[PDB]
């Protein structure tokens, strides 16, 4: 599995503001991306699939597009519920390597 | 991500998976089954006759050499009345022999007595005219 | 529901040896595909192998376990292991067991092949330490 | 054309720092993108080409990626000579529409 | 070298008129296609207008221009025009002549087409104010 | 971003393409060259004439009713040694017709006089046995 890169690795804004967070692969891994939200005390939350699905239940708050090598996670209102560590995970080989992981919170 | 096997199915496997998925090995299959002195002399000569047993019918049937040979004889819906799909896309080897199971010396029957019949009568007519 | 009971943890030595176990329900455990991951303190999360889904024909390892770590499943039980042997501090780490979203035995091209998709459900890991 | 939005209007970093412009699509373009830079005075100048490319005597300090809706500009070190307006045009249909633009400026 | 140059520009009454003249050389003028782009003070760069190369068998035009603006070419003098008519405020802008990278008349089909890639040659433009 | 005219050729425009390229609209071209009294008159006779002219050459080759068609006389590299792909796709039907004016009359002969020759003597012997 290819290296995946995220930036920047502390991300934050005000309630309700737009937040995303940049990723990329090192090479081509066409579409072979899940985003996964860790919450303190929580095993990481899938909620989005195949770089754009949203997993079933998960709410219409955030979006991702992206292929090739680079790839982006939109949280449309980033709201106190929403702060935790979002991670870009490839599974194209069987490494399923996981990125780095941004922590995104609320400015103070 | 795919894990994979080596190269094909090891041996019987396929037998609970879908027909259409199963033929993908019917070479693997047949080589695999087709090929204390007394005792296996006796055992060597029963897998012979069982041996040339099937060669007979493929021979009779038109079907020599191959593995998969389409027959002349229509499928009587009264025999099941799955459509192509429900049956290959759906059912297992082992379940579609069963289904049938009653219905093996009819078609059989049929394909002798109506198909092979038809072809010799009709071949012998063709080179003489 | 699906319940994941994740157990086994606690404290060793380095030198030392555990096996984790996590009881599954709800869910078609023997045809479904696992995976294991770890998380240690401090850092994020760390794939560490996979198994096929049935009875588990193919696996993977991360190189950082590779030779060190076996897995394994028992789907009468609904319990897959971990056995983690000859551990070095370095193994420290939240372990969790994961299911993919699919990991089945397809046949295809004359053979079986195991299609893993990422992981979509788990429970909440159990902590093993690994200190002198 | 398809309508092209940049993100933020308004960027500025250090110098040196590396700089990413958001550009994205609200339908797919599949790659029909080229990068400008606008100088006071000066016409927009060609950097990248086909999303990816760069234009024949730029150096190499720009990169570009992505495909489909979501694309974004790279500069690799931001100088005070790089400051401008960079421009996210597209080209799949006859009217090549121009995107809003994002002005590069040193922080101060 | 490749040298735009381009006038013809000024100041305009609206409902008045007036004609771009952009000489170009250096290149293959008569081959490649031509654009017609500009910017208002203020505001970032509109696409106003395209022109094949060849003789100039197909156009395309922003609906901000269309039918108060016309695009020609002479191939002999190497100049491209905008033919500037019934104008209003709102057309203030500098008005900027380009060349595309490819825009030929392909046979492809059995019919021309022209592929445009987009803007890679220019001037500097000329500034046409309207206003009273 | 492409441009595109309505359906075709004009006229006589792809002349100078790579005959290639031109070759797409020979239905086109054809059919459009294909299809005071007295004057005209005169004109309309001249006119059948040459249409008469092309369709027995045409006929006698074995190209009737094509407007591509294959014939059995090998190229002879002495008449311009370029190959395929150089000459279809670098040279247009101006310029190749051009290249080859001085062999017209040759390779008209030889397609009648050795290959229509042929086919008529061995399809008559292969008829009759
Ligand atoms: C459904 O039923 C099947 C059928 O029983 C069952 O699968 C079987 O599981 C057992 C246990 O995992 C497998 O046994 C292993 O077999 C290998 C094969 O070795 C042969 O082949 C290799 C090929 O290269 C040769 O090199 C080799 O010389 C042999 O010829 C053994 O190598 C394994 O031994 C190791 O593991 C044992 C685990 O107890 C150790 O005790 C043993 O000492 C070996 O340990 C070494 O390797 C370990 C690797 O993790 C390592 O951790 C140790 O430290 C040490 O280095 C083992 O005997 C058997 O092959 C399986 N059968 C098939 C057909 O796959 C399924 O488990 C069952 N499914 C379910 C869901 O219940
Ligand atoms: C190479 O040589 C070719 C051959 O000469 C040359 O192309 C020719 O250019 C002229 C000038 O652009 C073209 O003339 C135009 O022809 C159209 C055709 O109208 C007929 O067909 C339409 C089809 O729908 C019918 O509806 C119509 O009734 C006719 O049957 C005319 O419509 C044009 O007239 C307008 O433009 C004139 C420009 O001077 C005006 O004087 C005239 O009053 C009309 O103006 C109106 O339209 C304008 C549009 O911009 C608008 O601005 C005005 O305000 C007003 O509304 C015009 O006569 C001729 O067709 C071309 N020939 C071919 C075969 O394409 C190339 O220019 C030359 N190339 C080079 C590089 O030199
Ligand atoms: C024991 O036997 C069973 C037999 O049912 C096996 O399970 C199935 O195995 C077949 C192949 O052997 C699998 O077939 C594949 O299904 C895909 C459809 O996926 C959609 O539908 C399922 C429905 O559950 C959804 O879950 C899924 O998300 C999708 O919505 C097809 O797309 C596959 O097509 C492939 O082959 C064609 C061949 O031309 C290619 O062109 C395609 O591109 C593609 O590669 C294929 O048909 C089937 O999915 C399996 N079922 C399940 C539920 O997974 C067992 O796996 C088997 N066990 C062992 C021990 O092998
Ligand atoms: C008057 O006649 C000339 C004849 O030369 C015309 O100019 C050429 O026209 C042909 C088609 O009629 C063009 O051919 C196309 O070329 C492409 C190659 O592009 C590469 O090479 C050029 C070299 O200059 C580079 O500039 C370019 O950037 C590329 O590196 C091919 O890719 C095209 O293939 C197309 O057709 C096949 C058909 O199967 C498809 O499969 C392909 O996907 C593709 O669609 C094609 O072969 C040629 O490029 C023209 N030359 C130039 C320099 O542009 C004039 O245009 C013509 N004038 C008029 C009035 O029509
Ligand atoms: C045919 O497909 C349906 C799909 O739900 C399934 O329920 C049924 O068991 C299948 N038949 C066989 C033979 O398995
Ligand atoms: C053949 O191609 C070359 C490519 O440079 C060109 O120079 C030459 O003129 C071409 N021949 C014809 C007939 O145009």
């Amino acid at each position: 599995a290819i290296r995946m890169t995220q930036s920047p690795s502390s991300l934050s804004a005000s309630v309700g503001d737009r937040v995303t967070i940049t990723c990329q692969a090192s090479q081509d891994i066409k579409k072979s991306l899940n985003w996964y939200r860790q919450k303190p005390g929580k095993a990481p939350e899938l909620l989005i699939h195949d770089a754009s699905i949203l997993q079933t239940g998960v709410p219409s708050a955030f979006t991702a597009s992206g292929s090739g090598t680079h790839f982006s996670f939109v949280i449309n209102k980033l709201q106190p519920e929403d702060v935790g560590t979002y991670f870009c995970q490839e599974y194209e080989n069987l490494q399923f390597t996981f990125g780095p992981g941004t922590k995104v919170e609320i400015k103070r | 991500a795919v894990g994979i096997g080596a190269v094909f199915l090891g041996f019987l496997g396929a037998a609970g998976s879908t027909m259409g998925a199963a033929s993908m090995t019917l070479t693997v299959q047949a080589r695999q089954l087709l090929s204390w002195g007394i005792k296996q002399l006796q055992a060597r000569v029963l897998a012979v006759e069982r041996y040339l047993k099937d060669q007979q019918l493929l021979g009779i049937w038109g079907c020599s050499g191959k593995l998969i040979c389409c027959t002349a004889v229509p499928w009587n819906t009264s025999w099941s009345n799955k459509s192509y799909n429900q049956i290959w896309n759906n059912m297992t080897w082992m379940e579609w022999e069963r289904e049938i199971d009653n219905y093996t010396s009819l078609i059989y029957t049929l394909i002798e007595d109506s198909q092979n019949q038809q072809e010799k009568n009709e071949q012998e007519l063709l080179e003489l005219d | 529901q699906v319940q994941l009971v994740e157990s086994g943890g606690g404290v060793v030595q380095p030198g030392g040896s555990l096996r984790l176990s996590c009881a599954a329900s709800g869910f078609a455990f023997k045809d479904f595909g696992m995976h294991w991951v770890r998380q240690a303190p401090g850092k994020g999360l760390e794939w560490v192998a996979v198994i096929g889904g049935g009875h588990g024909q193919h696996q993977s390892y991360s190189e950082s376990v590779k030779g060190r770590f076996a897995i394994t499943r028992d789907n009468e039980k609904n319990k897959l292991y971990l056995h983690m042997d000859r551990l070095r501090t370095e193994d420290t780490a939240v372990y969790y067991c994961a299911k993919d979203r699919l990991g089945r035995p397809w046949n295809i091209g004359g053979r079986l092949v195991y299609y893993y998709y990422g992981m979509d459900v788990w429970g909440q890991g159990t902590t093993v330490t690994v200190s002198s």
